[PDB]
């Protein structure tokens, strides 16, 4: 009822973010969405005199067909000073995790009436033939990283009954996301799930996304087996041999270049000696263990980089120095649709990262921008953005990990 | 006497630390000051200024200009006062593009420089605006004013004055939405379909609702067409103002940058319109030489632009068509339409400047520019004629190590038809001869060898001079393709070369991928490999041996 101060960080102006163009159909949800929010006080217009702006635009989160209103904060959220959640190391360990959106719990906490004229966003018009439609903030925004920091105190009370009840149940929040871990059965999973959509509306969101732990966390490097070695099976292994050199100490190729002795045809067969047998024997036995000295660091940045592999598959790892992979995965789940795939292979790799780490890795995209950049708003589903670059120059590295 | 509605100020600052302006008043002639004093005895009159006491420490300098009549007119100099003043958010930053207007039976334009008067300036900010009419034979105290109302120059003038209209005009057009109603400058515009009747009554409500905030517009004394941004605008067509390209025997660097400009806004419309060469001319105000590449495309944007051609306004029931040609040289040219033949705005595309390309990503690149532009003008992605067969399209984003989309579209069979000029084996090839190829170049020296040893005891050694370790690289690879029959598997080391042959490059800037691309072209099958260097692979050994000698 009292509001939270909230101030930018020293020497830094609040943002100055172009509208980017929205369809029609885009457009219209807003237009019905936010003349309802300012009905109901949350948002007011705004004149001349506020010069900042941010992007907005209209998604539809997954299995439901009403628009949402989707605020790209991600320039507030750099400038928005920091604010002083800790991240439960047992969410990522629990047999499941439900994801829910609470963005909408924050609707009935004012905001810092100074800081207001920040949270500035432009409903555009078709071909710009009336003014956009400016508003501001008069609430905690969806989106807005203050948003769950200030909150935070009321949500730990409406959470504690649940919570002293369930003392088995992980409980973590991200944006506008709270992310409820158990160790049961789906079936009562679900019922809990719905329990705990009741203090809410007690209090007072009704969708549920389903989320289980990988295996390996780290994917193993495999080498093939066969009975059978031509010059070209060996020449590939040598090189993916000699990559993973960069990441495991002990790795030796001397015995199978050995075979690769002369000026042999790319399919003639190779038997192996026994010194590469055994060779290659050491270096499989190596790949088993664990990487050495690969620590997360919450100081750092981290790092997601994806590959394409053809029919619907995509490889990723994430990182925070190279060659010290923290999570690698693959995905397969659109089948004539590279940029929707690739689109939600973002989203679920940045949802894994949020659960293993509590924060949003820094994507390279294999995409040309323009063609990212033109198309990614149509497959969006999340309520957070990550951030992102794109890489130009084919990794060779795509092979090993195929 | 009529109550009027008074027209809420809006609240303006300084920059945050900046304080409001304190510059010299300029002498002035006895002559010019005279003329200042009844002109701004006047604006005082109508309540535009007001007199100021000697308090205000601020001055903004004020001039005379000799109407080119025996009359003068004011001028007041605020470039320092805005310097000084807080930004504002802009509107017109995005202005409307014809192609995107409906048609229109009826389009009145009011005017409305007497409203902008009627916009009063924010209290707390008028002291800002204070300047001094020098006295006759500086005898006296100079006469202090400050403005009542946004004055013409000031930088947030234009902001709150749309804004102000915006908000007036908002409940009107919202209580006809048979009518459409667009503001710039001190002009209005309403257009309609109904009856020339129903119109003009109509342009007369909108002035009777001005008169409630005191606002009074011109009397039935223009009509299409219109001239505005450089287009001019008819009820039922648009097109830009005349292109005259102007005939020169000597053009200079400002008349090629002036004739791109030209053709780049004619380019809208007129199909078709190409600026490479021109362009080109521009490398990097010295009279260069046209080409013979040049002469010919001036000669051909000529025959272009020899009669007028016009563009139609969009009708939202209608499909968006889009249809793109390939013009060479990396040009792309496009045309956007819904009736066969009935464009409503047509543009070009250039290649982004890069060592290598090929024509697959360009068309994709210009897909994705046509499908911007269109989200802005209409609202909607438009439906794409593309001169590339499914089947091609289909595998080049099936192997395209990059993610990439294009969206619904059709081919049209109009030639140059994009096409992939070679396609690389997945597989080692049975029964090809294997080349393995390797290049290496002394820094010192510039000399280097390239060549190749293969399983059937081929084998070739080049020395070059004045090359690289990457140039050398390629060489061999190149001498591997010249060397080999329809079919043949290459090995090298060189992850310079991967990179670049992976990327499918189909024209180069380099004349070695050039031929490279060239040989590639007229081989039946090459599967390319790639090894890791100085591991002691056999084969690439053996050349790395003869290559780095
Ligand atoms: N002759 C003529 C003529 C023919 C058709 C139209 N149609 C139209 N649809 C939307 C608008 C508003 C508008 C202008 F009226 C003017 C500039 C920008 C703008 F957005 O106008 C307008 C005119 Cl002026």
């Amino acid at each position: 009822i009292e509001t939270v101060p909230v101030k930018l960080k020293p020497g830094m102006d609040g943002p100055k973010v172009k509208q980017w163009p929205l369809t029609e159909e885009k457009i219209k949800a807003l237009v019905e969405i936010c003349t309802e929010m300012e009905k109901e006080g949350k948002i007011s217009k705004i004149g001349p005199e506020n010069p900042y702006n941010t992007p907005v635009f209209a998604i539809k989160k997954k299995d439901s067909t009403k628009w949402r209103k989707l605020v790209d904060f991600r320039e507030l959220n750099k400038r928005t000073q920091d604010f002083w959640i800790p991240h439960p190391a047992g969410l990522k360990k629990k047999k499941s995790v439900t994801v829910l959106d609470v963005g909408d719990a924050y609707f009935s906490v004012p905001l810092d009436e100074d800081f207001r004229k920040y949270t500035a966003f432009t409903i555009p018009s078709i071909n710009n033939e009336t003014p956009g439609i400016r508003y501001q903030y008069n609430v905690l925004p969806q989106g807005w990283k203050g948003s769950p920091a200030i909150f935070q105190s009321s949500m730990t009370k409406i959470l504690e009954p649940f919570k002293k009840q369930n003392p088995d149940i992980v409980i973590y929040q991200y944006m506008d996301d709270l992310y409820v871990g158990s160790d049961l059965e789906i079936g009562q999973h679900r019922t809990k799930i719905e329990e705990l959509r009741q203090h809410l509306l007690r209090w007072g969101l009704w969708m549920g996304y389903e989320l289980h732990p990988d295996k390996w966390t780290v994917q193993p490097i495999v080498l093939p087996e066969k009975d059978s070695w031509t010059v070209n099976d060996i020449q590939k292994l040598v090189g993916k041999l000699n990559w993973a050199s960069q990441i495991y100490p002990g790795i030796k190729v001397r015995q199978l270049s050995k075979l690769l002795r002369g000026t042999k045809a790319l399919t003639e067969v190779i038997p192996l000696t026994e010194e590469a047998e055994l060779e290659l024997a050491e270096n499989r036995e190596i790949l088993k263990e664990p990487v050495h000295g690969v620590y997360y660091d919450p100081s750092k940045d981290l790092i997601a980089e994806i590959q394409k592999q053809g029919q619907g598959q995509w490889t990723y790892q994430i990182y925070q120095e190279p060659f010290k992979n923290l999570k690698t995965g693959k995905y397969a789940r659109a089948h004539t649709n590279d940029v929707k795939q690739l689109t939600e292979a973002v989203q679920k790799i940045t949802t894994e990262s949020i659960v293993i780490w509590g924060k949003t890795p820094k994507f390279k995209l294999p995409i040309q921008k323009e063609t990212w950049e033109t198309w990614w708003t149509e497959y969006w589903q999340a309520t957070w953005i990550p951030e992102w670059e794109f890489v130009n120059t084919p990794p060779l590295v795509k092979l090993w990990y195929q | 006497m009529v109550p009027i509605s008074p027209i809420e100020t809006v609240p303006v600052k300084l920059k945050p630390g900046m304080d409001g302006p304190k510059v010299k008043q300029w002498p002035l002639t006895e002559e010019k000051i005279k003329a200042l004093v009844e002109i701004c005895t006047e604006m005082e009159k109508e309540g535009k200024i007001s007199k100021i006491g000697p308090e205000n420490p601020y001055n903004t300098p004020v001039f005379a200009i000799k109407k080119k009549s025996t009359k003068w007119r004011k001028l007041v100099d605020f470039r320092e006062l805005n310097k000084r003043t807080q930004d504002f958010w802009e509107v017109q930053l995005g202005i409307p593009h014809p192609a995107g207007l409906k048609k229109k039976k009826s389009v009145t334009v009011l005017d409305v420089g007497d409203a902008y008067f009627s916009v009063p300036l924010d209290e707390d900010f008028r002291k800002y605006t204070a300047f001094t009419i020098p006295s006759i034979n500086n005898e006296t105290p100079g006469i202090r004013y400050q403005y009542n109302v946004l004055p013409q120059g000031w930088k947030g003038s234009p902001a709150i004055f749309q804004s102000s209209m915006t908000k007036i005009l908002e409940p009107f057009a919202a209580q006809n939405p048979d009518i459409v109603i667009y503001q710039y400058m001190d002009d209005l515009y309403v257009g309609s379909d109904l009856e020339i009747g129903q119109h003009r009554t109509k342009i007369e409500e909108l002035r009777q609702h001005l008169l409630r905030w005191g606002l009074t517009t011109p009397d039935k004394k223009k009509e299409p067409p219109f001239l505005w941004m450089g287009y001019e605008l008819h009820p039922d067509k648009w097109t830009v103002q005349p292109i005259v390209l102007p005939e020169k025997d000597s053009w200079t660097v400002n008349d090629i940058q002036k004739l791109v400009g030209k053709l780049n806004w004619a380019s809208q419309i007129y199909p078709g319109i190409k600026v490479r060469q021109l362009s080109k001319l521009l490398r990097g105000l010295e009279v260069i030489p046209l080409t013979e590449e040049a002469e010919l495309e001036l000669a051909e944007n000529r025959e272009i632009l020899k009669e007028p051609v016009h563009g139609v306004y969009y009708d939202p029931s209608k499909d968006l068509i889009a249809e793109i040609q390939k013009q060479g040289q990396g040009q792309w040219t496009y045309q956007i339409y819904q009736e066969p033949f009935k464009n409503l705005k047509t543009g070009k595309y250039a290649r982004m400047r890069g060592a290598h390309t090929n024509d697959v990503k360009q068309l994709t690149e210009a897909v994705q520019k046509i499908t911007t532009e269109s989200i802005v003008i209409w609202g909607k992605t438009p439906k794409f004629k593309l001169p590339i067969q499914k089947e091609t399209w289909e595998t080049w984003w099936t192997e395209y190590w990059q993610a990439t989309w294009i969206p619904e579209w059709e081919f049209v069979n109009t030639p140059p038809l994009v096409k992939l000029w070679y396609q690389l084996e997945k597989e080692p090839i049975v029964g090809a001869e294997t080349f393995y190829v390797d290049g290496a170049a002394n820094r010192e020296t510039k000399l280097g060898k390239a060549g190749y040893v293969t399983n059937k005891g081929r084998q070739k050694v080049v020395p070059l001079t004045n090359t690289t370790n990457q140039k050398t690289e390629l060489q061999a690879i190149y001498l591997a393709l010249q060397d080999s029959g329809l079919e043949v598997n290459i090995v090298t080391d060189s992850q310079y070369a991967l990179g670049i042959i992976q990327a499918q490059p189909d024209k180069s800037e380099s004349e070695l991928v050039n031929q490279i691309i060239e040989q590639l072209i007229k081989k039946e099958k090459v599967y390319l490999a790639w090894v890791p260097a100085h591991k002691g692979i056999g084969g690439n050994e053996q050349v790395d041996k003869l290559v780095s000698a």
